[PDB]
């Protein structure tokens, strides 16, 4: 996100209903190691980060 | 102390069980795009699912994509016989 | 593991919404404004094909804006052929005028969706006929139409190497299809004593 | 600073958030230009919970907002309330005048049931809503009113007025009028309590007249209300005696509850909560108890909660949501209306 | 590091003597960008919180051994533009509260000798002539 | 126990301002006026606009400046409580 | 990005008419907010209140007989008193776009169109299947819509958005079967009794022992059809409550072992079943060895779903079997999506994916007919396909060729 | 092959209207659950 630090895990854009724009989201990898993972993305438990994406995680 | 420490734990878990986060903060995010680079630094958009764009021409061929559960594509080679 | 691909939604997940806290700091931010009067008028869409008028919820600065998704009625391209044509052109044994006639009504009101077609076909104003029957027909009709006003070959044979074949392999009972399986692995590993064989020389 | 304005029949309640009670109650009727009592063509638009016209509701809007309360509402959101079934085109048709007419910063449509419940702290329950014209069942479940399983009464304090004034006027007390209806109305809100177990109690009243109690009118005429006290309100629990052929409040009420999905009637029965100034019968509490054990399962471990506060608890838990810091977040934005339009309303709810 | 929400949570008097008030912990409310998270350190600490003025709102910087704490300055969500003034206000501390800061510094042998040659603190030593 | 913890409610986060002229960012504040501003040309109007409104009791109009695609309020209501200049 | 192409909301008030409960609400809303019994008292009095205060007849009668509308008058009354009490909305004010089952005449779809562009007048209409309502309702356009109606089961296959009528098997196994065994169960093991609409008081009553209560004077409600009726909602109740579906081919060694429950009459007979709660829910799958019908041929669940597939063509095979759409009341009880899914997967052909929507856990699965209709109002692009007043006043009234 | 028709983008709009309706329901649910949580933590601290 955009004015939060914390990577809500995996996400997808949609429009929705009136114009406004929403942000669906997924349950994986127990929801708790992406929410580490910004130590990744703003630069086991470490390199799980690493091996479960590609570091492809959307910046901004 | 000890059972103050167990509850107060316990108490705190109970509130993150029923919602981490709910707002996207508008202010920016409703209008900032968002984009990533691989391992490879390539660069990509987000792509955000819209409703069905208003067709200007004869273009968006029919998929039928029920049917390509079991069909991929057509290549271009064949057998060139009877 | 990987990204996950979900068309409506998981078990316990859960989206975010706009923000609306914080309204002493952006109390001006929104108190300098005002809003654009919105208002239940009528509107009158071009693709109704007739006078009929309905309301919606739009603001009063466009009042035009006939209707935006009157683009989207865009109807398939079926030819429109006369009596005279079928006659001289499209005449069949099998198949007749009426037939004919009730096939492509069919077509134009289910888009060329020939599964839906045969569906819905009358079976009692007109004999059994197949899926690929009608393509094939539709097909004839159509290259002759484009043919004497001045696409591609149809095949009713490959439909009828296709369908049974799928529909027999379907209907594979359970002691066959595990035996196929096991014949796939056996197979399967005489493909690796094959490349082993060729790499050892 | 964020207003809370409750659209109660019979009396609308409106006030600012965090206090522990309305400032502005004041009845919800509108005259054409007046609010007040008097010889005019005053006229009720939300009779039975639904807005009628909009014309004098938007006329009570601009009261209630610069009379009553001394607020701009341009600079201050308005926390709204809306009944369990409202229908769409009233929400949207609200949203809009609120949002164009006194350009509120923002405003937000909650369920009176689920502020009342609010206002008793509860997760789950039955919110026995009963306004001043019309009664409702709404079963809450984290939260959520499940609107399928929500059912209406059209019974409320207005019909137990009028067999009030009837049974009294047959007994021979002038109550045929406005005048003296308001005078019945002040002796069903003080007096005409609710009794249980009426098979017996209207025997012994009849027997002896130690329930018989006096009544002083404002023009020095006295009377004796007895044994008919508790039979108005038993209209709630027996509507033959108001001449309709509807169910009870109680058997709404179980109705509601067997509508509701299974594995979770449970945690319901143990949290009915009563709401609405029609509750504020002493005893009635025990009474619907009662009633309910007897019809639920004896296995069932009934629980009535009634706070003092029934008549204002939609009100109190308005007030709690407005000043709750969570809440803040769903608050509707000017500009969000502005770009999508009165269909916002639907959107960010609950 | 993070906003401070300061908060002593009333314990009964020490259980060895008699009774009266006193604090068995400290809870500071360390908020950061990422989120928030409660510490409840050790109760002799509030002598360094007065001492700074450490109040809610602003960026203080803990450590884990140490514990001293120092004030970094006010969350610049708070610097009005109005307000005229600087060094004071500091933006929100980004990442967890709890971070393990790993640096490396390459000094030549020389640059220690240097650097425990000369004198630092006091002494006088801000004279000019000699 | 008070004197060492002064445990008072949070800071109360201000409110951002905007200028009325332009709807930017407001980055002065007038001192006779008490609305904040942004460029000189929103000063001048500001000014022109306090002293019609000193002029009579209160100024029934109210200014236009930099009027964007919404209705823009034209704000008059937004109160100065400073006293003459001098 | 300002959306134009969203969506929108012009009235609409679905009504999804069903064999138990019918149901209706305005579009674009989730949830319908009306749902009530179909069966009116006909003495006429259609509400979950009025259906249950005692007076002289009160009969009780269906309108739609096998998923059909047979009684119009009743239909219209329920239609009026729908509108008058819950909408409180004009009928000649906002559209309608009502359901209808997969087998609908076209004589009565005439009819109904008739009825609603004469009596009511509104300003427009639609009739849209029950079958591509649920596909919808979960973004499918291809599925199989296993329909668990009070009074039918039925899994419509759609392609494209398009019902497959030939690939339809209305299967008699139903609610009203359930119904019936748990009532021939009851009165095996017991006495059937009334809801509270009779019973004054209840008593504690030992578990098993007989249970003792007070009668009240009031009618005697002679018509048998209306009791049938107040026996049957405490047979639903239970069914929904304690009936689990089996989970394997249900060998009598398995049952004898498992966990007891019990359950209170409403006259405050307590009883257990354990052992045999699960021995009704078995017809629905395996219809072979039913007490009360030991000599049918019928198909259960999976055979149902099974022919569905084969008889229409391979083509969509592909797009019905890994699209199953379960929905209907049955579906509720314990382990029944379970079964089913184990049942397919065993009878399925290997090497074709089946995959079963999540959609369990809530009990929206009886109104996603409702939730699709809402769903297809709130688009713009159908917007167009409504049936105006002027297609009908016409002369037309044409709905075969519109839908 | 052929061109998409009036349905075949009215199956996509009613897709996309499905997924919104799915995702706004678990929305409401939500908002209504952190909300009588929120409250009843709210009345018990008051209550501490
Ligand atoms: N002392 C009282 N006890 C019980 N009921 C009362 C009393 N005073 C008034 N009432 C009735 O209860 C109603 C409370 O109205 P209110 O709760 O504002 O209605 P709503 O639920 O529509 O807001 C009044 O309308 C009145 O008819
Ligand atoms: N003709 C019909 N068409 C479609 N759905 C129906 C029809 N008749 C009944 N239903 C649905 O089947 C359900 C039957 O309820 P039932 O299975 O007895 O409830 P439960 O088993 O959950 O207690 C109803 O909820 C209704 O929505």
């Amino acid at each position: 996100l955009t004015v939060p630090q914390r990577c809500i895990g995996f996400a997808r854009r949609r429009v929705g209903r009136g114009g406004r724009v929403l942000l669906d989201r997924a349950h994986s990898d127990y929801d708790s190691v992406f929410h580490h993972l910004d130590l990744e993305m703003l630069s086991s438990k470490d390199l799980s980060q690493i091996l479960v994406n590609i570091k492809s995680c959307r910046w901004r | 102390n000890l059972k103050t420490l167990q509850e107060r734990e316990a108490r705190l878990r109970l509130e993150q069980e029923e919602a981490e986060l709910l707002t996207y903060t508008r202010e920016d995010a409703y209008s900032m795009e968002y984009v990533y680079e691989d391992v490879d630094g390539q660069t990509e958009v987000m792509p955000l699912w819209t409703p069905p764009t208003p067709p200007q021409d004869d273009s968006d061929i029919y998929l039928d994509s029920v049917m390509c559960l079991m069909y991929e594509a057509t290549p271009i080679p064949e057998a060139k016989l009877p | 593991y990987a990204l996950l691909y979900s068309d409506k939604k998981d078990a316990p997940p859960l989206l975010p919404s706009d923000t609306g806290q914080g309204y002493r700091t952006v109390k001006a931010k929104l108190g300098s404004k005002k809003v654009r009067p919105w208002k239940w008028m009528p509107f009158t869409n071009p693709a109704r094909k007739d006078g009929a008028m309905f309301f919606h919820w739009r603001r009063a600065a466009e009042e035009g804006k006939d209707y935006p998704f009157a683009r989207f009625n865009k109807t398939v391209q079926v030819p429109v052929y006369s009596e005279q044509e079928y006659q001289l052109y499209l005449h069949d044994d099998a198949w007749t005028k009426a037939e004919t006639d009730h096939l492509f009504d069919l077509s134009r009101r289910f888009d060329l969706r020939f599964v839906v077609i045969h569906d819905r076909y009358d079976h009692q104003q007109f004999k059994k006929r197949s899926v690929e029957d009608l393509k094939e027909r539709y097909y004839h009709i159509c290259a002759k139409l484009a043919n004497v006003r001045a696409r591609r070959k149809e095949q009713l044979e490959r439909l009828y190497n296709r369908t049974p074949e799928q529909v027999a392999e379907e209907e594979y009972l359970l002691q066959e299809l595990r035996k196929i399986e096991a014949r796939k692995k056996e197979r399967e590993k005489r493909s690796q004593d094959l490349q082993k064989l060729i790499t050892a020389a | 600073a964020a207003l809370v304005v409750d659209n109660g029949s019979g009396m609308c309640k409106a006030g600012f958030a965090g206090d522990d009670a309305p400032r502005a109650v004041f009845p919800s009727i509108v005259g054409r230009a007046q609010s007040k009592r008097g010889i005019l063509t005053l006229k009720y638009p939300i009779e039975h919970g639904i807005v009628t016209n909009w014309d004098d509701m938007e006329k009570i809007w601009h009261h209630t907002f610069y009379n009553e309360l001394r607020v701009a509402p341009e600079e201050h959101p308005v926390l709204l309330t809306e009944a369990p079934l409202n229908p769409k085109a009233n929400r949207e048709k609200m949203t809009q005048i609120m949002f164009e007419t006194f350009n509120t910063p923002a405003m937000y449509v909650a369920i009176q049931a689920v502020l009342s419940l609010y206002a008793s702290g509860r997760t789950t329950g039955i919110v026995m809503d009963s306004g001043d014209g019309v009664t409702h069942t709404v079963p809450i479940y984290e939260g959520y009113a499940l609107p399928h399983a929500i059912l209406r009464l059209d019974l409320a304090g207005r019909d137990l007025t009028d067999y009030l004034m009837k049974i009294l006027t047959e007994r021979g007390y002038s109550f045929t009028t406005t005048a003296e209806r308001e005078i019945v109305r002040d002796i069903k809100e003080k007096l005409c309590y609710v009794a249980l177990d009426f098979e017996q109690e209207m025997a012994t009243a009849a027997s002896s007249s130690s329930l018989e109690k006096s009544y002083e009118l404002p023009d020095g005429q006295v009377i004796t209300i007895g044994n008919e006290r508790f039979r108005c309100p038993e209209a709630l629990f027996q509507p033959s005696f108001l001449g309709m052929e509807s169910c009870g409040i109680h058997e709404t009420t179980f109705n509601s509850i067997m509508k509701c999905d299974v594995d979770i009637r449970k945690d319901l029965y143990a949290n009915t909560v009563l709401s609405g100034g029609t509750t504020m019968y002493p005893g009635i509490a025990d009474r619907m108890q009662k009633e309910i054990t007897a019809l639920a399962p004896s296995t069932m471990k009934i629980k009535i909660i009634a706070p003092p506060e029934r008549k204002y608890s939609v009100w109190i838990g308005g007030s709690i949501l407005a000043s709750l810091s969570t809440f803040q977040q769903m608050w509707i934005s000017k500009q969000e209306y502005d770009e999508s339009g009165p269909s916002i309303v639907h959107r960010k709810c609950f | 590091e993070g906003e401070v929400t300061e908060l002593t949570p009333c314990e009964t008097e020490n259980p060895m003597g008699g009774y009266g008030k006193t604090i068995s912990h400290v809870i500071i409310g360390l908020k950061t960008a990422k989120g928030t998270k409660q510490l409840k350190l050790d109760p002799s600490i509030f002598e360094s919180l007065q001492k700074e003025r450490v109040e809610a709102g602003d960026v203080i910087y803990i450590e884990a051994n140490s514990g001293a704490v120092k004030r970094q300055g006010r969350c610049d969500t708070y610097a009005t533009e109005f307000d005229l003034e600087a060094e004071e206000y500091v933006p929100l501390p980004k990442g967890d509260v709890h971070k393990k800061k790993e640096i490396i510094q390459d000094v030549t042998l020389h640059d220690l000798d240097v650097a425990n040659a000369r004198p630092q603190g006091g002494q006088d030593i801000l004279s000019m002539m000699g | 126990f008070e004197e060492w913890f002064p445990q008072g409610r949070p800071p109360k986060v201000p409110v951002r301002e905007v200028c009325p002229v332009t709807h930017r960012p407001a980055l002065y504040r007038d001192p006779v006026t008490d609305i904040p501003y942004a460029t000189a040309r929103a000063f001048k109007i500001i000014r022109e606009a306090y002293k019609k409104y000193i002029t009579a009791h209160g100024l029934p109009p109210t200014a236009s400046a930099l009027g964007p695609g919404p209705p823009p309020p034209e704000p008059l209501p937004g109160s100065g409580p400073r006293a003459l200049r001098q | 990005s300002g959306g134009v192409y969203g969506g929108d909301e012009v009235g609409a008030l679905v009504f999804d008419i069903g064999s138990y409960t019918v149901r209706a609400g305005y579009a674009g809303e989730d949830c319908p907010k009306v749902d009530f019994p179909t069966a009116i008292g006909m003495v006429y009095y259609i509400d979950t209140n009025a259906l249950r205060v005692p007076r002289e007849n009160m009969e009780a009668i269906s309108p739609l007989k096998n998923g059909m509308v047979e009684d119009w008058d009743s239909f219209q009354a329920i239609l009026d008193h729908t509108y008058k009490m819950h909408v409180k909305s004009e009928a000649s004010l906002h559209p309608v776009l009502m359901s209808e089952a997969p087998w609908n005449t076209r004589a009565k779809r005439e009819k109904l169109t008739e009825l609603m562009f004469e009596h009511y007048n509104i300003p427009a209409f639609f009739l849209c299947k029950t079958a591509v309502l649920t596909a919808f309702a979960n973004g499918r356009s291809t599925g199989l819509i296993l329909d668990s109606g009070a009074t039918h089961t039925t899994a419509i296959p759609v392609h494209d958005g398009y019902v497959l009528q030939q690939g339809i098997v209305k299967s008699p196994l139903a609610g009203d079967f359930i119904t019936m065994q748990c009532r021939e169960l009851f009165q095996e093991m017991n006495i059937e009794l009334v809801p509270p609409y009779m019973i004054a008081s209840k008593e504690a009553v030992r578990e098993g022992s007989p249970a003792n209560w007070k009668r009240k004077e009031k009618l005697p409600q002679v018509t048998r059809s209306w009791h049938n009726y107040m026996c049957n909602c405490v047979i639903q109740d239970f069914q929904a409550s304690v009936l689990q579906v089996s989970d394997s081919t249900y060998d009598e060694q398995v049952a004898a072992q498992m966990p007891t429950v019990h359950y209170e009459f409403p006259n405050g007979y307590n009883c257990d079943f354990g052992a045999e709660r699960l021995k009704i829910p078995e017809g629905l799958f395996d219809p072979s060895n039913v007490k009360g019908l030991s000599g049918n041929t019928m198909l259960g669940v999976s055979h149902v779903v099974t022919t569905s597939v084969g008889m229409c063509d391979i083509d969509i095979r592909p797009g019905l079997y890994g699209s199953v759409i379960v929905a209907g009341g049955n579906t509720l009880i314990q382990s029944f999506t379970d079964r089913l899914n184990r049942e397919l997967s065993q009878k399925t052909p290997p090497s074709m994916r089946l995959k079963l929507i999540a959609n369990n856990t809530t009990v929206e699965r009886r109104f996603s007919s409702w939730i699709g209709g809402s769903i297809l109002a709130s688009l713009g692009t159908f917007q167009q396909m409504w049936i105006s007043k002027q297609e009908y006043e016409e002369g037309g009234k044409q709905c075969v060729e519109r839908k | 092959p052929r061109p998409k028709s009036h349905w075949d983008y009215l199956l996509e709009e009613m897709q996309w209207m499905a997924t919104d309706f799915a995702q706004e329901r678990r929305w409401k649910v939500a908002a209504a659950k952190k909300l009588v949580r929120t409250v009843v933590r709210h009345h018990e601290e008051k209550q501490l």
